[PDB]
């Protein structure tokens, strides 16, 4: 149990944490500090797109810890299965605490989490911490509380729930060199340690605007949202956007993608409308088809399968494709064949700005011309 | 302008045995970097199960 | 000074006409504010009330003289640090008076935090000057007496709420007024749970501010922010005798066609749009209009979208919505209005579609 | 043995996922058991739940070399004697254990009967067998929780569900597993209050389930057995 | 004769475009086919050095 | 004010039995037609604006 660092210690998130997906890399961002919940329904894909995060740290030396509260004993062997099969798990800790176990070990497990994701804070390194049911944390809690006999409130909970995740998630934190030289006596010189964090709610029939999880909407600082009516119609991972955003936005981000993703949140939360208004008939036809065209191939572009990462080089030129209407020559139908054969002509050909790209945030005028020429050399030669 | 017609029909028939020409050479090229990629894709999954 | 203290006597009090613009169309089009005033954002979790806080403060307390007082109450410290660092990166810090109570600290801190904000303005009021106060989430002030209470040996109310709340809530908000000493205008940030409007915290709290803005996650999640629901913003201010017949006939017919268009939508959900009369397919079109036109790109808000924000003055406003009403502008698409600033933008923006 | 049990360490878990081959059309097509699995079967009545019980109790002891236990947790007396009988007439009782608890006992008995059939379960597992434990009403053992819960006196929660929901749960479900030795699956019939699959005993069931199969009224009308409904019917 | 060899033109460029995605189709066949065959037999390899 | 409310009443009875079919208002036929449009003048009638009283010669010679 501890106070998180204060507001003078802390610093900015200005670091990018790249996921392998692209919904999540270029409309919500993550950055090194910031804490950013994945919340859904039950079997939406929530721990797939937590532990492909974990996995994909796997060479960008962050350390990852993943806190299993109130799961199956299985599928935690599973996870550490899977962890190990990829070679992620050399770089991960595991807490547990299982369905079985007694509710104090739940209730008290992220914090014994966070108190390990701590020590490399405070030492200037970065870590990323996975909390893998923070409403059974609150279960478990309310269990403890109502055994007390203290008088709950709204749905049953305790009056401090806020209280419990507030104090925990504020650990998260990215703090400045002096924090981290004063801490460590001196030692570390010039270095930000951060912590990550990656909470994971689960919503009953789609509600997010229940009690604990809108609590939680209101500790971090953005949410990813899966809706499960996009995952049972195969997008996948399925991002709602409109109501999933970043509150750091931007800033998070390499250059290119910056530059490269702009409004497409809001670009499809209109389009997410105005496909539902329009069920039955539209106007500027030619205009609306050539909209719900690419904000319909968006949708298309965005989904990709599990355990395969791209790396930001790969993602912005996908993005450059999309945004500036090259996509309006194409079927649905035929984006995946797209981008499959785009990735591997730009290994092919432009092989070096790959690097370039991956090393750099990486964006002049130069590299929008030569990411034209990119595009016109494939698109004359599929 | 009967020779007219008789210079359409040569050249847009050239222009078909050129195109269903190149048609064909590109797709055999794609299938052939897509087999490509398929060696390289399976012999670097071979690594990822030993290394496990 | 303690930072216990009783308010001001009935007998001091002092009343204020005076109009204070924001550059913001919806809030000073429906719920104008006026110096020396309350206002208040009520929303859920995460539909836009610190920004638009932030917005304010941009368009307020940076043109403006006297001194400000900031109390983060029961909020994140990332926040605290990135205004602390806004503020001094831009040579406006040493005007501003910030006090802290983030949520990271436990209850003692968060319950009596703003009192000592208060205090400060209070001096700063009894100076004889006229101050800013920004408040960044009363909630968590009640919120923290309600983890308190039961230990107290209080019992339970309605919700599982301190049986003190109204009392607690009042013996702060009304410290906050100006007085004819000098005046404190406030903004302050209300958390809703569960976006249960009808929550007693937040019920008891409305009765307690002049300018109330109530943001809805409904809009929001169509992308059009700032997400005010025009049909439940108001303001006391929102007299014929205090902003004009035009103003305030503008904001009145606004009102009315955006709630018939809020009648109409089972018939539309249910039979479809084509069984409308010919008239109420132009009330929709219009409403539709008219909420795309609320939308505004704020300059805080340019690291959410990249594009760079507006400001619209309240004659500039008034005259694009009465022309939206009047049927002028029928012939323009609906995305011709979505984010942009005074009307001319958006008769420009039809034409790049 | 003591009915009173840890859940298997992590320790011993089985370090595969493999599948559990019922022999039944339907259910290895659009539903598959995991070995150690949990499955809901959420038919209703008069649609044949009890021969399809019936079946998988013969399948698995006859193609597979396991056998069976149906812990019978608070259900009309009337359908466990006359499936008592279904059973010895088409010769699978000799092929599964029984043991019931059903409405008419305290409620003492009615919470614990679960675990008298897990506990038999898990004897036969250690034998190094495959089991298959039928619970013929997880929701009659959430509501002996509840009743027993009011008689301690415990503070209400949720819904009026007992605090500590779902730990009961879990230390249940938690026990039936595969294992390095062998595995119990289990087939549960499951029944949501007010229809609601908010409610939190189903939703607390749920988190649990693996497969779940639905039976249909219409497609038995149509009389083609079992009646699956392959469209409504999943399994993870 | 100008119009039937307009016709029968684009007749080889309809074919052309069946015979492309054909050819692409069993490529990436013969893709999926080689990587299930040497993951399925990195697994012996898997298999024989643990229990070994 | 007894003998002329009384027809208020009436009106806006009849105006409420009739009102679900504003919808539809096109289908309807000009019999009732004029009961829902005369409804909605006597609606229109009792609006009034803030600090603006009315004597009851007023009122009388407006219901009237
Ligand atoms: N990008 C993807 N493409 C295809 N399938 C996916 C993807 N992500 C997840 N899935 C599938 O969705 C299923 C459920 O995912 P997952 O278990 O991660 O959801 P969950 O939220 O963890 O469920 P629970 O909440 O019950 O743990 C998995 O079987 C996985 O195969
Ligand atoms: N004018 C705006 N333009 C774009 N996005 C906005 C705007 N106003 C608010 N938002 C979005 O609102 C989200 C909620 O942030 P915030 O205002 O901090 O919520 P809360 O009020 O709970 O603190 C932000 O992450 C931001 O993307
Ligand atoms: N596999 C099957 N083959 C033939 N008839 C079947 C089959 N399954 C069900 N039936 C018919 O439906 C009836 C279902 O009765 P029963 O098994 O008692 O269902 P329940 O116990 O749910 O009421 C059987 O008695 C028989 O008439
Ligand atoms: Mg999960
Ligand atoms: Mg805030």
């Amino acid at each position: 149990e501890a106070i998180a660092p204060g507001v003078i210690e802390r610093q900015s998130v200005d670091q990018p944490v790249q996921t392998g997906y692209k919904a999540v890399d270029s409309m919500i961002p993550i950055g090194r500090g910031q804490r950013e919940l994945i919340i859904g329904d039950r079997q939406t894909g929530k721990t797939a797109l937590a532990i492909d995060a974990i996995i994909n740290q796997r060479d960008s030396g962050i350390k990852c810890i993943y806190v299993a509260i109130g799961q199956k004993a299985s599928t935690i062997s599973n996870v550490v299965r899977k962890l190990e099969e990829h070679g992620a798990l050399a770089n991960t800790i595991v807490v547990v605490a299982t369905a079985s176990e007694s509710a104090a070990l739940q209730y008290l497990a992220p914090y014994a989490g966070c108190a390990m994701g701590e020590y490399f804070r405070d030492r200037g390194e970065d870590a990323l911490i996975i909390y893998d049911d923070l409403s059974k944390q609150a279960v478990a809690y309310r269990q403890i509380s109502l055994l007390l006999r203290r008088p709950p409130g709204r749905e049953a909970f305790p009056g401090d729930v806020f209280y419990l995740h507030s104090r925990l998630l504020e650990r998260a934190a990215r703090v400045n060199a002096e924090y981290v030289e004063a801490f460590t006596k001196g030692e570390v010189k010039g270095k930000t340690g951060s912590l990550t964090a990656l909470p994971i709610i689960e919503t009953q029939a789609g509600d997010v605007s229940a009690f604990v999880p809108t609590n939680v909407i209101s500790i971090t600082d953005g949410q990813i949202f899966l809706e499960t009516n996009l995952f049972n119609a195969g997008i996948r991972p399925a991002v709602n956007p409109g109501i999933s955003v970043s509150r750091v936005g931007g800033a998070a981000q390499t250059k290119i993608m910056k530059k490269l993703s702009g409004g497409i949140r809001t670009a499809l939360a209109q389009y997410r409308e105005l496909a539902a208004f329009s069920q039955f008939a539209s106007d500027l036809d030619d205009a609306t088809r050539k909209q719900l065209d690419h904000g319909q191939k968006v949708t298309e572009l965005l989904k990709q399968k599990q355990y395969a990462p791209m790396s930001v080089a790969q993602q912005s030129l996908v993005l450059f494709a999309a945004e500036r209407g090259y996509l309006a020559d194409v079927e649905l139908s035929k984006i995946g064949s797209f981008e499959a054969a785009l990735l591997a002509y730009v290994d092919r050909d432009h092989a070096p700005l790959m690097q370039e790209i991956n090393q750099t945030g990486g964006y002049n005028d130069e590299i929008e011309g030569k990411l034209k020429g990119i595009l016109d050399s494939f698109k004359a030669t599929q | 302008d009967l020779d007219l017609a008789k210079a359409s029909a040569t050249d847009q028939l050239k222009k078909a045995k050129a195109e269903a020409q190149v048609i064909i050479e590109q797709a055999n090229k794609r299938r052939s970097q897509i087999l490509d990629e398929a060696k390289a894709e399976a012999e670097q999954e071979r690594t990822k199960i030993v290394a496990q | 000074w303690a930072i216990h203290r009783a308010a001001p006597s009935y007998e001091e009090l002092s009343n204020s006409q005076e109009l204070l613009e924001t550059g913001i169309k919806v809030i000073d089009l429906m719920a104008p504010f006026a110096k020396g005033g309350k206002v208040g954002l009520f929303g859920g979790a995460g539909v836009g009330k610190t920004v638009n806080m932030m917005e304010l403060i941009r368009n307020i307390a940076i043109e403006h003289s006297g001194y400000s007082v900031f109390a983060g109450v029961g909020e994140r410290t990332r926040e605290g640090n990135d205004f602390y660092h806004e503020m001094t990166d831009s040579n406006v810090i040493d005007k501003v008076s910030l006090v802290y109570g983030q949520m990271n600290e436990p209850p003692g801190n968060r319950l009596r935090v703003a009192l000592t904000g208060l205090t400060m303005a209070e001096k700063f009021r009894d100076e004889g000057r006229d101050v800013l106060l920004f408040v960044d989430n009363i909630y968590r002030y009640t919120l923290a007496g309600t983890e308190v209470s039961a230990l107290l040996g209080r019992m339970p109310s309605a919700v599982g709420y301190q049986p003190t709340l109204a009392e607690e809530m009042g013996v702060l908000q009304e410290r906050i007024t100006s007085t004819k000493t000098g005046s404190i205008t406030s903004v302050q940030a209300v958390y809703v749970p569960a976006d249960d409007l009808t929550d007693p915290s937040p019920a008891t709290t409305f009765a307690h501010l002049d300018a109330t803005v109530v943001l809805s996650r409904q809009i929001a999640s169509l992308g059009i922010y700032p997400a005010v629901d025009p049909l439940d913003s108001t303001s006391r201010q929102l007299d014929p005798l205090v902003v004009g017949q035009e103003h305030y006939d503008t904001a009145r017919g606004v009102q009315s066609i955006l709630q018939r268009y809020q009648e109409l939508k089972d018939i539309i959900a249910i039979l479809g749009m084509d069984e409308l009369s010919e008239e109420d397919k132009l009330v929709v079109a219009r409403a539709r209009k008219i909420q795309r036109f609320l939308s505004q790109p704020f300059f805080v808000a340019e690291v959410f979208t990249g594009s760079p924000g507006k400001y619209v003055s309240l004659k500039d406003t008034i005259r694009g919505f009465k022309g939206i009403m009047e049927g002028e502008y029928d012939h323009l698409p609906e995305q011709a209005f979505y984010m942009v600033g005074s009307i001319e933008e958006a008769v420009e923006k039809a034409k790049k579609l």
